[PDB]
């Protein structure tokens, strides 16, 4: 379906076997789905065509909102409230986008687990690794801010982590 | 009416500070609080120490 | 396209129409039980088709149709699981329930509130079908609580009897004792696996720790009336015989066991919890049979 | 319609007020026994036997057959604990200690 | 009957009048907070050919 | 701020001449409306105390109450605004005349300031 | 925001000028219309807030509370219209005036862009409630209850004011936006400890905390039906709103100072749930249930996590609706019985089946049956507490068990069994009472369809 | 009121966030970037205080 | 016994409200119980004047 892009939500080529009736008995499944088609699928399809023509008679569009980039909290003065407000709003928008990214990855993981069936442990290692990476990044960004989280607290946590990383790297280099 | 009044409204005017009552009130009103405080404090110090040493394996722990 | 989903949702959907019509005029006539029985029989003969498709092909599905609230990275949606377990258990439950209402037609012939009795039976069936087909832990909890509340209402059917109310409260007490472990398992799974969906829970737990499995085992012991929390099942025989035949013998009381069946990928990776489950089952079956072999009430012996 | 004197009071220390309290609660002076005078505020309320309401006679014509209570008779301090839906003290065929030992 | 039911039903007009007056007063308070109209870095915009203010 | 000894203050002047350089409060000022409302409430209480129909006993008396309240409120608002203007003028003049006690802080960005982080656990 | 305040103010002139037999109809109609108007505030943003002006602002924490406050007034009028039948027109208009003043004060309190204005309105809500309790009350103890309900509150609230002004001397602004954007950590000092206590105990006393819950049973029992409704539904949520608004500046000192209150709430929920089991009064039992639920809300707020705040908001809304319904049902029983004792009138399901259904639904929604929003809030708070510490689950599960026990005990004692023989004045339930129950219960089952509407700003 | 609340416009920016995440993931996957970065801010514009201890 | 009567009805009542009521009643009785003899009040005023002269300088 064109409603969503295949690249963000990838799917395998979905190969399926062909029917190989080894006996002459008529299986009830084929006849059952034929009568199901005749009794359900055709009226639903016809109603959909009627509704789609009615929608085509009146066509209108909506646009995805675009947002400009604004200086973040790192380029804001200590007591300047306007730039702090702009940076806080931008940080909240980025936080929401990151949450949606993690949601997309989790959707991929769930779909892979359901699709691959009994061999989910092996055939979905790539999705598990992707989710591990994205979850590690998300946790590093926003694990312990808690309620009343803010851009300043996130920046302080990042500064603490980078100070620790710099100290560890300096110790390892001079070890 | 006598039953309800004696159950609800006649308790305090007949109350007397007694070693039995003082000890029982202190126990049942203070002991559980300090017990649960000690339990939760010990658990949280253990968890904080494990986090500081980094040996807790908090992978996939995103919602809190 | 792919009638498996349409049929497997249509069965549960048409199971709910008499509840909608309970406010109509037919609820005030004596044809309401026949209406409910016919609806259940049609639901069973309609659910016989997904079973045939599964037996032919082995076809399994997940239907996440409606999107509920999304909480940061956790997404909650109305998702139904149609694996082997659901598509096999639904026809059997519908067949048993059809037989039970046909029997209750004659057994409850002199009860003034027979339409209400049939409505209660249908509501219990709907809640159990919700429990069986649930794909996430919140929907499973919804079914878990619906079946318990319906059991409470049906045990105390004769509310003028003190013992019926006592038995209903006993059942509620024991089921809440199990609810403690159920909620513990839910909280642990959300905190560590970051989801309540079955797929993500199975994926992120290669070697499941003790605590969530112990919570699941406690919930299963509470609902299935194991040795620690057994007496509520014997005491539930205060309700009408159709209630004892449908809920407390064949459909509701297996629910806890079904729960442990649903989490079997995590069950096999833990040895201590398996030993606890085996020991609890053995002691429960021994004690209950030993109590049974000397009872005088027939309903108690069957329970 | 209830007067001030028909409400519970403090612990009775002399036989005169004991008789007055026994008259207040519709019982004989010999049958009257207040709770021991300790800090807990029982005041002057009859310490009826701790027997439950399940083992009251189920064939007597009580004014409240479900609760097995009469209209004007005194009510046990822990009546809500003994309502045939809760803890009952009915004697059992085997002694309590024997059942405890066997179960343990 | 007009001029008779009014003496009894005139109280029903108070709340809607209060509502419309409150909307007018909300616009009143809004008109005094335009010091940054079309000036935020996020929504810096060039005016339309027949536009004077972005929002009122 | 004790302005009793402020230099060049006429002793018993309610409104000095310099106060005329400030914008007068509008006749629709919410504070004037509240003063009129207070006058109306006083009229209603006067009607209630004397055992008269509260809403429609004296229209002239209530309207006089409202008018007097509005008059006094207008003049009080004028004086209040003048006093606040004087306070701000004095504060700004003192800040200007004493630069050494009000130094210009060095402007620093949050990217170069180390703030301790306290995790919520 | 004045589009809501001005109609509420115009409700007063309308009531006074209203005909002697048309006060209730006009009040109910216009209150429902004002609730419909206030429904528009639910449309919130993922951004900061709905800043209407310098004085009033809206938020997705304030919006559900404002909607509930506007919705409660018609229900309060419908409940109060019964027992005020033999009452003079002037005093009935005074009662409606007290209700309108309380609603106006609550509406202005929930916006309150500045903390001193919030305190002023938060303490102004006290006077109408005290007047209602001490004037239109039945028992002789009402006066005492009023005294309690007053002084407890002030005993917590007077230090807060001092702290508030002190903050304005140090920070320079008590505006919530500036306070949030310019928040700085609190050093672990004795002075900061006492400022924390002054800021916290004012809201902890009104929840109420387990130690400071004495005033609540008295105030709820001796108040009339409208007073009980407003106390249980909205007035208890002021402390939670204040705590969620004020805990921003209390960090990181909250981590150390939360322990005594966390222990007190976690044990007092069990204590009050057990107290509910042995209770000979319906109103007292409902009051203690309210205490337990608000103790859970206190635990949620002290944990200070996003899931904690979401569950707290949902639980406050659900508990308000549920407690109002329970008090209404108890008052409907009392108006027929005039005894207010559980064991006196029994077997009411035989005589009043639809009211028995209402009782069952109220008990089920108080029992936290999924997927009700009560269960959503309880589960969110439980999960947040488990993340805080894995041992809390024992106390939480015990609380759930005892809650179910006492809820079904309340239902069974009054509805099931055999009817009392000597009681013969049990008339069929009126349309007004049934409509009150339906208007109480339908919003809950509609809100469970859209939970995000009541999950707060951290959703 | 129920119908009005049900059809409230998406001011919470749920679909907007979903579409932004879709396009952002589409960009990063094609460019080979490692999805979400660990640092919320660019370290180049953060000036650490040198210890020299 | 413990939850309802011992703590809720007795000790929690004894600690905050009842102690405050008793202390305030005692202090009010002590302060207000003046027989109206100006001799005692004048002697107290003299003592206060002496204390102020010998303590606040
Ligand atoms: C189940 C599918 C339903 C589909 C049909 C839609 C039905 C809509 C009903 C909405 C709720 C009713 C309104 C509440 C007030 C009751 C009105 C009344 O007075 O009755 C008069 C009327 C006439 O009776 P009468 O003979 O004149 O009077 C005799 C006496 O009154 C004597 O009275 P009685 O003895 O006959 O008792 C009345 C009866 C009914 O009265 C009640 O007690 C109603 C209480 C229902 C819920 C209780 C609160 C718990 C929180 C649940 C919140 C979920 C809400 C979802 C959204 C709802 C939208 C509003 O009580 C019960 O039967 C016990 C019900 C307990 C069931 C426990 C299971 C709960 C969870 C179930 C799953 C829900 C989500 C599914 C998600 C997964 C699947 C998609 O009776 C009825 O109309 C009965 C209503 C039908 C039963 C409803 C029970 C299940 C519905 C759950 C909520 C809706 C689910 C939505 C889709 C689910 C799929
Ligand atoms: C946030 C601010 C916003 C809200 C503002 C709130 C305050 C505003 C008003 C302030 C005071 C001014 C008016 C009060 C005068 C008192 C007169 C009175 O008693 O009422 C009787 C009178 C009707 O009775 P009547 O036929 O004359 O003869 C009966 C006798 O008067 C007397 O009959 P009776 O003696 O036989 O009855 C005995 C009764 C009579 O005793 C009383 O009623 C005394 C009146 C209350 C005391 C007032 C104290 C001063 C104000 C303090 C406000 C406190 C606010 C802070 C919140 C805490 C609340 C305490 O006393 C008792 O029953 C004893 C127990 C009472 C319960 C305990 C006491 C609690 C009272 C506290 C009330 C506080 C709010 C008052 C609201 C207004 C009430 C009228 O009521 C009225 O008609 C006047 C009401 C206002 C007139 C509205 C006209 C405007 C409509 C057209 C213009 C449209 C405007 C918009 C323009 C654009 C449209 C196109
Ligand atoms: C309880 C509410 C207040 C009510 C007050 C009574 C209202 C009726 C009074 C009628 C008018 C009185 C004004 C007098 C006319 C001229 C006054 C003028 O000559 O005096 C000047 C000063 O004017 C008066 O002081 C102002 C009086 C106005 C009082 C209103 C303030 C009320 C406080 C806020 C509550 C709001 C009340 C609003 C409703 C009334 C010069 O003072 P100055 O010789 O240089 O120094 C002496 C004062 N010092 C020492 C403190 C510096
Ligand atoms: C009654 C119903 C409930 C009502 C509300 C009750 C809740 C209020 C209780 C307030 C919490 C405790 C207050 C102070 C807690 C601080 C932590 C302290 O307990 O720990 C030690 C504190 O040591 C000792 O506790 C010293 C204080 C001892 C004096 C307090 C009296 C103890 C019992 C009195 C209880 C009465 C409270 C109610 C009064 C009306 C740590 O030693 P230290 O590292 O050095 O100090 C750290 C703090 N610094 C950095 C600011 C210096
Ligand atoms: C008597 C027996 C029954 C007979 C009747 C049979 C019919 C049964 C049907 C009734 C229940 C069955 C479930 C069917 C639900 C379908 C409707 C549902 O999908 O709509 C919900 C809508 O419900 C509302 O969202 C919730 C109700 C609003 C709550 C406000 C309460 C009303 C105000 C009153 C005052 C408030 C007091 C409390 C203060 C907070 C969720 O919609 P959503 O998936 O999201 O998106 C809507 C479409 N979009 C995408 C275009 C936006
Ligand atoms: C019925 C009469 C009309 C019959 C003709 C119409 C046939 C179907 C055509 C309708 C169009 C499809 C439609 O309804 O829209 C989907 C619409 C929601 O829109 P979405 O965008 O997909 O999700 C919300 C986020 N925006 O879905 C619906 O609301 C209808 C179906 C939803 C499921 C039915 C509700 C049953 C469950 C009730 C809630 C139960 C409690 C919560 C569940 C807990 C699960 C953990
Ligand atoms: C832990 C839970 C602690 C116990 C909670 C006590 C609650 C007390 C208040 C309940 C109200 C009183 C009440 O319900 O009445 C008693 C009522 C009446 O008795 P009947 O036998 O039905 O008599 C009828 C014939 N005339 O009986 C009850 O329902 C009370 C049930 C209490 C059970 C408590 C013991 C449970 C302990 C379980 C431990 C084992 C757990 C199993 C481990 C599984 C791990 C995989
Ligand atoms: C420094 C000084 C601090 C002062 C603190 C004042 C606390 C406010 C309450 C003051 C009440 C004092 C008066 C009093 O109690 O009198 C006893 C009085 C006797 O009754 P009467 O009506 O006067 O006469 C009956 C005989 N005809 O007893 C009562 O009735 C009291 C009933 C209501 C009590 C009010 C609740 C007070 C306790 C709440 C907490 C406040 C405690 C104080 C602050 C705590 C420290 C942070
Ligand atoms: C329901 C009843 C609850 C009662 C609530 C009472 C708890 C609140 C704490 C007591 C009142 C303190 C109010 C202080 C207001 C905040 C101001 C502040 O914190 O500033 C401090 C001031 O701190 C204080 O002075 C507090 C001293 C306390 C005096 C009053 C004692 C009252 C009783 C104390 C014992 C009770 C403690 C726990 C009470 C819990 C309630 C049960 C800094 O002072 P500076 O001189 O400016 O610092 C300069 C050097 N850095």
């Amino acid at each position: 379906p064109d409603s969503w892009d295949k690249d963000v939500y990838p799917e395998p080529p979905r190969r399926t076997p062909a029917p190989a009736p080894q006996t002459s008995l008529p299986n009830p499944v084929t006849y059952l789905t034929k009568i199901f088609d005749l009794l359900v699928d055709r009226p639903v399809t016809l109603a959909r065509e009627f509704i789609e023509q009615q929608h085509a008679k009146n066509r209108y569009y909506y646009y995805h909102r675009e947002f400009r980039r604004v200086p973040d909290i790192t380029e804001c003065e200590e007591k300047d409230i306007l730039c702090m407000f702009e940076a806080e709003m931008q940080w909240r928008r980025d936080y929401k986008v990151d949450q949606e990214i993690v949601n997309i990855i989790q959707e991929r993981l769930k779909a892979c687990q359901q699709r691959e069936g009994e061999s989910y442990r092996q055939n979905c290692a790539k999705e598990l690794e992707q989710f591990t990476q994205v979850s590690k990044a998300f946790q590093d960004r926003y694990s312990d801010l808690g309620a009343h989280y803010s851009a300043r607290k996130c920046l302080a946590k990042q500064k603490q982590r980078m100070l620790a990383e710099r100290k560890a790297a300096k110790e390892a280099a001079a070890a | 009416i006598r039953w309800t009044y004696a159950r609800s409204a006649n308790i305090y005017p007949n109350f007397r500070p007694t070693p039995k009552t003082s000890l029982l009130g202190a126990l049942f009103g203070i002991g559980p609080l300090f017990f649960w405080y000690y339990v939760f404090k010990t658990d949280r110090d253990k968890k904080e120490k494990l986090i500081q040493e980094g040996k807790l394996d908090q992978t996939f722990n995103i919602s809190y | 396209m792919n009638p498996f989903a349409s049929l497997t949702l249509t069965t549960l959907t048409i199971l709910t129409i008499p509840i909608m019509m309970s406010n109509s005029n037919i609820y005030k006539t004596n044809l309401y039980p026949n209406y409910v029985k016919t609806t259940v029989s049609y639901a069973f003969t309609l659910s016989l088709v997904p079973l045939l498709m599964f037996m032919h092909t082995g076809q399994e599905m997940i239907i996440s149709n409606w999107h509920w609230m999304t909480l940061q990275t956790v997404e909650l949606s109305l998702s139904f699981k149609m694996d082997y377990f659901s598509v096999m258990f639904i026809p059997v439950a519908l067949f048993v329930t059809w037989s039970i209402m046909e029997f209750s037609m004659w057994y409850m012939h002199s009860d003034p509130f027979i339409n209400r009795f049939f409505k209660y039976l249908l509501l219990f069936l709907i809640t159990m079908m919700i429990l069986v087909t649930a794909n996430n832990l919140f929907q499973l909890f919804i079914g878990w609580e619906g079946v318990g509340i319906m059991s409470f209402l049906l045990i105390g059917w004769w509310h003028g009897r003190t013992d019926a109310n006592t038995a209903a409260l006993q059942a509620i007490l024991y089921n809440r004792i199990g609810d403690i472990g159920f909620v513990l398992s839910m909280a642990w799974f959300l905190t560590h696996s970051n989801a309540w969906d079955l797929q993500q829970i199975f994926m992120l737990n290669n070697e499941c720790p003790n605590m969530p499995l112990i919570g699941l085992l406690l919930a299963a012991a509470g609902k299935s009336a194991q040795f620690g929390l057994h007496p509520w099942l014997p005491s539930a025989m205060e309700g009408p015989t159709p209630v004892s035949a449908l809920l407390h013998s064949s459909t509701m009381v297996v629910a806890g066991v079904f729960l442990l069946i649903r989490f079997y990928p995590l069950m096999e990776t833990n040895k201590l919890v398996q030993t606890m489950t085996l020991c609890l089952g053995a002691i429960t079956t021994l004690f209950t049979a030993l109590c049974a072999i000397t009872q005088n009430d027939i309903k108690k012996i069957v329970a | 319609h209830v007067t001030k004197d028909m409400f519970p009071g403090p612990y009775p220390k002399t036989p005169e007020e004991r008789a007055a309290a026994a008259k207040k609660y519709n019982m004989r002076v010999e049958d009257y026994e207040p709770y021991p005078d300790d800090g807990m505020g029982y005041g002057d309320y009859p310490k009826l036997p701790d027997r439950s309401q399940q083992e009251r006679d189920p064939w007597y014509d009580w004014d409240h057959p479900d609760l097995r209570l009469n209209w004007g008779e005194p009510i046990h301090w822990d009546l809500d604990m003994y309502i045939r839906n809760r803890v009952d003290t009915s004697p059992t065929p085997v002694s309590w200690n024997t059942m405890c030992k066997h179960l343990f | 009957n007009v001029l008779q039911i009014v003496r009894d039903h005139w109280v029903h007009i108070l709340v809607p009048v209060g509502f419309v007056f409150g909307c007018y007063l909300d616009r009143r308070s809004d008109e005094k907070l335009t010091a940054f109209r079309n000036k935020s870095l996020l929504f810096k915009r060039e005016l339309r050919p027949n536009e004077e203010v972005t929002w009122k | 701020t004790m302005m009793s000894g402020r230099p060049g203050r006429v002793p018993l002047q309610f409104l000095p001449n310099e106060a005329r350089s400030l914008p007068p409060p509008k006749l629709t000022d919410p504070r004037l409306v509240y003063m009129g409302f207070l006058g109306y409430c006083s009229g209603l209480i006067d009607n209630a105390i004397r055992r008269r129909p509260v809403v429609s006993a004296g229209l002239h008396r209530q309207l006089l109450y409202v008018t007097s309240f509005v008059f006094f409120g207008y003049y009080l608002l004028k004086r209040q605004d003048y006093m606040y203007a004087l306070r701000d003028h004095d504060m700004f003049a003192y800040v200007k005349s004493h630069p050494e006690d009000f130094p210009e802080k060095d402007k620093k960005t949050y990217g170069e300031i180390l703030e301790e982080f306290h995790p919520v656990r | 925001m004045l589009k809501i305040i001005i109609p509420t103010t115009m409700l007063l002139p309308m009531t006074w000028m209203s005909k002697h037999n048309m006060i209730w109809i006009n009040a109910t109609v216009h209150s429902l219309l004002i609730s419909l108007i206030s429904l528009s505030l639910l449309n919130q943003l993922g951004e900061n807030s709905l800043n209407f002006s310098l004085t009033f602002f809206s938020d997705s924490l304030s919006a559900p509370l404002l909607v509930l406050t506007t919705w409660l007034l018609p229900l309060m009028l419908m409940a109060s219209q019964s027992h005020l039948s033999k009452e003079t027109t002037t005093r009935k208009k005074l009662y409606i005036t007290m209700l309108i003043l309380l609603q106006l004060f609550l509406i202005m309190t929930f916006t309150a862009t500045e903390l001193i204005l919030f305190y002023i309105l938060f303490e102004a809500t006290l006077v109408p409630t005290l007047i209602i309790i001490t004037r239109w009350g039945n028992q002789t103890e009402r006066l005492n209850a009023g005294l309690y309900f007053l002084f407890y509150t002030l005993a917590g609230s007077l230090p807060l004011l001092v702290a508030l002004v002190y903050i304005q001397n140090t920070t320079g602004s008590l505006n919530f936006l500036i306070i949030h954007y310019w928040s700085h950590p609190l050093s672990n000092s004795w002075s900061n400890i006492f400022m924390w206590l002054a800021c916290i105990m004012a809201f902890m006393v009104k929840m109420p905390l387990y130690g400071l819950h004495l005033w609540l049973p008295k105030a709820h029992v001796e108040a009339p039906i409208a007073g009980s409704m407003v106390l249980a539904a909205v007035l208890l949520k002021l402390g939670g709103y204040g705590m969620m608004r004020i805990t921003t500046i209390l960090n990181p000192l909250t981590n150390y100072m939360a322990y005594p209150f966390l222990m007190l709430s976690m044990w007092g929920m069990i204590m009050t749930s057990s107290i509910c089991l042995r209770q000979t009064d319906l109103k007292s039992l409902i009051a203690y249930s309210s205490v337990s639920h608000m103790a859970l809300v206190i635990v949620a707020i002290m944990i200070q996590t996003p899931w904690s705040f979401m569950g707290a908001t949902a639980l406050m809304i659900a508990h308000g609706l549920t407690s109002s319904m329970l008090f209404c049902l108890a008052n409907t029983n009392y108006e027929r019985v005039h005894s207010r004792t559980m064991i006196l009138a029994r077997g009411l399901q035989t005589l009043l089946p639809l009211m028995a259904t209402w009782w069952l639904v109220a008990s089920l929604t108080n029992l936290a049956l999924p997927p009700s929003i009560n269960l959503i809030g309880e589960l969110f708070i439980i999960t947040a507490s488990f993340s805080w510490s894995n041992i809390t689950i024992i106390l939480m599960g015990m609380n759930m068990m005892i809650t179910a026990l006492y809820s079904l005990y309340m239902l069974i004692t009054t509805q099931r069994g055999k009817y009392t023989h000597h009681i013969n004045n049990i008339k069929p339930s009126f349309t007004r009472e049934n409509a009150l129950m339906a208007l109480h219960i339908l919003p809950l089952l509609l809100l469970t369809l859209n939970p995000k509407m009541i999950l707060g700003p951290l959703y | 009121g129920s119908t009005f609340v049900a059809y409230l416009p998406d001011y919470r920016m749920q679909e907007w966030a979903r579409r932004e995440a879709e396009r952002l993931v589409k960009y990063r996957e094609a460019n080979g970037l490692p999805l979400m970065e660990s640092n919320c801010f660019d370290p180049n514009k953060i000036q650490l205080p040198e210890d020299e201890d | 016994k413990s939850a309802s009567s011992l703590l809720d009805l007795i000790w929690l009542e004894t600690i905050l409200p009842k102690t405050t009521s008793f202390i305030q009643m005692k202090m009010s009785i002590m302060v207000s119980n003046q027989k109206g003899l100006i001799k005692l009040y004048f002697l107290s005023f003299l003592i206060t004047i002496m204390i102020s002269m010998t303590l606040f300088n």
